[PDB]
RNA sequence: ACCACAAAAGGUGUUAGUUCAUCUAGACAGCCGGACGGUGGCCAUGGAAGUCGGAAUCCGCUAAGGAGUGUGUAACAACUCA
């Protein structure tokens, strides 16, 4: 018998979190969070997929479980 | 032989001893006249540390520095009739308020004679303690005789 | 004038570090004014007791790394209600004055510092 | 100001084990078990080790940080109730009419019966909640002792036993009588 | 600032209270007045101060302001 | 016969309080705020009068 | 929008901002301990020691302690506050 506080296993926004862009001209492409601006905007660039470096609101983008 | 210690107080010549010394095997009416042999100079209000050894009244006199500053002042009054305050301002005693105040058991945590001579020389609120000035503003100018008492 | 009093504290602590060499950090806890008064009266010859804010002592030690860095080993021992005793007598007589005198029913010595090292005394 | 996260740390002693699923909390210790439903408050429990659990509010306002702090206080009261237990000593006040307090069983409900409060003929009754026991004080006059696990049950039973003895239509600072909570201690004698 | 506040209630409207500059019965900002005190241009009359001018006749400007021109600090 | 060991805790629960002006409610002595929304949580207070 | 209403004053309901002071040179808050001595100062003396009442409003040790913030009391003790 121990402390059975279970998981609540999230995926987080952080420097290095890789995201999937789903709204806009980038339209479904992998990008990486470079530097996080605030609670809603981040700065991303996904250069081997083709999306340019840009600030973006976290509505237009969806987090992936991967990191680096 | 036992130890009884009391602190008697202000009285003119023979001026409620009974309630404080009934359990120490001492008198009530003879104890009031036993304090007349100490506070009779010394006609100013002071305290008396009495020490009764369970069979007699042996009262001593406590060294009081404010009463020593009152011992270098004007005593004029008799009893119950001065009609305003029974107070009197008097002579300065610029050197007598520095030897007697530095000899009253050296209290108040002093490390100098200008410390006690200002503690019991600048607390004068009944006397002026100067011929052309007043007290309580001479503590920063009294810097003589500090090495003599220490 | 608060900055002036705290700069005065810096100045006098730098003064009393660079003049004395025997340090007694004392564990004075819940001490009354009746005990401390007969400590101020008794120590008029050799030892200077310095109480005060031990968390003001932290940055005072932090700013004194340029001169005499051997006072670096005191910040873990400023913990608790402690005071300082500045004297030139190394071990015995000051420890006999502080601990043994004025007890009734806390005056101990928890740290002894002599020219760089620590001693249990 | 929408703090980005706030956290509190709950300290867990040796003899207790806690089990938190979604927001249901179960705490097991040497006096028994307690459970509490915290589904209404939106906080996340996170074990950092067997002795320490961090609670957190991510992107929360001001009310929500206050709710995090009171989650910490409630889980701490459950832990201290399952280790030590709570024990309220209440003391009677009467000038002329002696308050008479019995413990009766009425259809298996174990009511506390108050009689002769200020000479009232109304026989006052207070129910006893689950998990609280009631003793009377040895060698101290006019004292009841309620002891149990949770602070809520013990304190609310003590408040029910207090507020059943209010004084109506009189002066409350002249008629001072009632049953007041005097001491709020723990069941263990050392603490 | 808590006495005109106490009178602010016994007026209509929603008027405010600002702290004045310039020795505020006269004009002429507080550092400019402290610079004109050191020159001697500032002659005390009852409850308000007459100021020196550089366009008057010279004779009565000298006899009404003896301390401006001189070697006084 | 109250024997003021019992009366002091009574005055602790009852008498040592503060009183607001516009709403006339019982308030704690260090509290400076009324908790109600019909009076508008006003701040003017007084100490409660003791006996005589 | 016309347009079919709202005010003076408030609110520690919440958010943002200005200025000052302490400002990490451990701040406030809390808990623990102090809260000295001259000094029952001078007095009106049944009794007044901070404390029914009057004026002076000090000094030393200080890390800090008021010729004292209330209570208690024939007067003190004593708790408590800066």
């Amino acid at each position: 018998t121990d402390s059975i506080v279970k998981a609540s296993n999230w995926r987080l926004v952080e420097v290095g979190r890789v995201v999937l862009i789903k709204k806009g001209q980038s339209a479904g492409k992998l990008a990486a969070i470079v530097e996080i601006i605030d609670q809603k905007k981040v700065l991303i660039d996904g250069p081997k997929a083709g999306v340019p470096r840009q600030a973006i609101n976290l509505g237009q983008v969806v987090l992936t479980p991967l990191t680096f | 032989e036992v130890k009884y210690l009391y602190l008697r107080a202000v009285g003119g010549e023979v001026g409620l001893a009974p309630k404080i010394g009934p359990l120490g095997l001492s008198p009530k009416k003879v104890g009031e006249d036993i304090a007349k042999a100490t506070k009779e100079k010394g006609i100013k209000v002071t305290v008396q540390l009495k020490i009764q050894n369970r069979q007699a009244a042996a009262s001593v006199v406590p060294s009081a520095s404010s009463l020593v500053i009152t011992a270098l002042k004007e005593p004029p009054r008799d009893r119950k009739k001065d009609k305003n305050v029974k107070h009197s301002g008097n002579i300065q005693l610029d050197e007598i308020i520095e030897i007697a105040r530095q000899m009253r058991d050296k209290s108040f945590g002093r490390t100098l004679a200008s410390v006690t001579k200002e503690i019991l020389g600048t607390a004068q609120s009944v006397g002026c303690r100067v011929d052309f000035k007043n007290p309580h503003d001479i503590i920063e100018g009294i810097n003589a005789g500090e090495i003599e008492i220490p | 004038g608060i900055r002036e009093k705290k700069a005065e504290y810096f100045a006098k602590l730098r003064e009393y570090l660079e003049e004395y060499k025997s340090l007694f950090v004392v564990g004075v806890d819940n001490v009354s004014s009746q005990q401390m008064h007969e400590v101020r009266k008794e120590l008029r010859g050799r030892a200077v007791v310095l109480m005060g804010k031990n968390t003001m002592v932290r940055r005072a030690i932090r700013g004194f790394l340029s001169d005499l860095p051997d006072f670096e080993k005191l910040l873990p021992f400023v913990k608790g209600n402690v005071g300082f005793v500045f004297t030139n007598e190394p071990l015995t007589e000051i420890k006999n004055v502080i601990v043994s005198n004025r007890v009734a029913a806390g005056l101990t010595v928890v740290q002894v510092y002599d020219n760089g090292q620590v001693f249990p005394s | 100001m929408k703090y980005i996260q706030t956290e509190q740390q709950i300290e867990v002693p040796e003899g207790v084990t806690v089990s938190i699923k979604s927001r249901i909390v179960k705490v097991v210790g040497p006096r028994g078990t307690l459970t509490k439903n915290l589904k209404h408050i939106d906080v996340t429990f996170t074990k950092v080790n067997n002795q320490l659990i961090k609670v957190a509010v991510h992107n929360g306002g001001r009310k929500h940080v206050a709710a995090l702090r009171t989650v910490k206080s409630l889980v701490d009261n459950m832990i201290t109730g399952v280790t030590k237990g709570y024990k309220y000593k209440m003391r009677y006040v009467y000038a002329h009419f002696p308050i008479n307090v019995n413990i009766v069983e009425k259809d298996g409900a174990k009511f506390i019966e108050v009689r002769n409060f200020l000479g009232d003929k109304k026989i006052r009754n207070v129910p006893v909640r689950d998990g609280v026991t009631i003793e009377f004080s040895t060698n101290v006059k006019d004292e009841i002792v309620l002891s149990g696990n949770s602070v809520e049950d013990v304190s609310q039973n003590a408040a029910d036993l207090q507020q059943i003895c209010r004084v109506r239509n009189k002066d409350i600072r002249k008629f001072l009588d009632g049953i007041y909570v005097s001491h709020k201690g723990f069941i263990t004698e050392d603490l | 600032v808590e006495g005109l506040r106490r009178a602010r209630y016994k007026f209509p409207g929603q008027q405010k209270i600002i702290l004045s500059k310039k020795w505020g019965f006269t004009n002429l900002d507080r550092p400019e007045y402290l610079k004109k005190r050191e020159a001697g241009e500032v002659k005390d009359d009852g409850a308000f101060v007459k100021f020196l001018s550089k366009k008057g006749s010279l004779e009565n400007n000298i006899r009404e302001f003896p301390e401006y021109f001189a070697a006084q600090a | 016969i109250i024997e003021p060991s019992l009366k002091a805790l009574a005055s602790k629960y009852n008498c040592d309080k503060s009183v607001c002006r516009k709403c006339y409610a019982r308030l704690p002595p260090r509290a400076t705020n009324c908790r109600k929304r019909k009076c508008g949580h006003t701040n003017q207070l007084r100490p409660k009068k003791k006996l005589k």
